[PDB]
């Protein structure tokens, strides 16, 4: 959301302070639950800047 | 000297509400003193404080 910082807020993907739109979140624990541990979902860690 | 940059970095923090100032800006300002009040409460009343 515009107004948060963290691994999920800036280190991966940022929302602008003048953003207008709609975020959508829903429970995809059915398909995403992979017996293989679904480790194909990555993200950059702690980038030196924002 | 407090490493306020890295204390914020531990992902264990599930309810991190910095009413005082923004978290990343904890690094620059110089604190006159500090209160460190620690305890444990219910999982429901986490945001009653």
């Amino acid at each position: 959301a515009p107004g948060q910082t963290g691994k999920i807020a800036d280190y991966n993907y940022k929302l602008p302070d003048d953003f207008t739109g709609c975020v959508i979140a829903w429970n995809s624990n059915n398909l995403d639950s992979k017996v293989g541990g679904n480790y194909n979902y990555l993200y950059r860690l702690f980038r030196k800047s924002n | 000297v407090a490493d306020y940059s890295v204390l914020y970095n531990s992902a264990s923090f599930s309810t991190f509400k910095c009413y005082g100032v923004s978290p990343t800006k904890l690094n620059d300002l110089c604190f006159t003193n500090v209160y460190a009040d620690s305890f444990v409460i219910r999982g429901d009343e986490v945001r009653q404080i």
